């Protein structure tokens, strides 16, 4: 029996191996659904200094 | 006011806690697993966070 | 550094076994890791487990 054991590291650092999924558009200061580098959410976003 | 604000600043700190559960972070849970086991881990954050 | 297409394996049937932990086989599509480390060898079935 052949075997493949992929161990996913998912750590508080940059994906360097992502899914087949597609990159949309930006919108700011407008409260919006947010999937950055893996990281889900749901909130407003802001130019930040 | 200090009391206040460490009573405010501990409920705030508590859910970064696991309680058990694979992530304190609720959405990692939530993309990360399908219900039948994100159900598990959401309960056990429900206890804790309740 | 790649993109990691996931249908390809879990909806080939070729396959025997396709379990995983931490992670549900119908959402790597939508995860994204930074280390992947595809662990590749031969065992017997009885061992499988």
């Amino acid at each position: 029996y052949r075997v493949v054991v992929l161990s996913f590291e998912l750590l508080h650092a940059p994906a360097t191996v992502c899914g087949p999924k597609k990159s949309t558009n930006l919108v700011k200061n407008k409260c919006v659904n947010f999937n950055f580098n893996g990281l889900t959410g749901t909130g407003v976003l802001t130019e930040s200094n | 006011v200090n009391q206040n604000a460490q009573a405010l600043n501990t409920l705030v700190k508590q859910l970064s806690s696991n309680f058990g559960a694979i992530s304190s972070v609720l959405n990692d849970i939530l993309s990360r697993l399908d219900p039948p086991e994100a159900e598990v881990q959401i309960d056990r954050l429900i206890t804790g966070r309740l | 550094n790649c993109v990691a297409d996931y249908s390809v394996l879990y909806n080939s049937a070729s396959f025997s076994t396709f379990k995983c932990y931490g992670v549900s086989p119908t959402k790597l599509n939508d995860l994204c890791f930074t280390n992947v480390y595809a662990d590749s060898f031969v065992i017997r079935g009885d061992e499988v487990r």
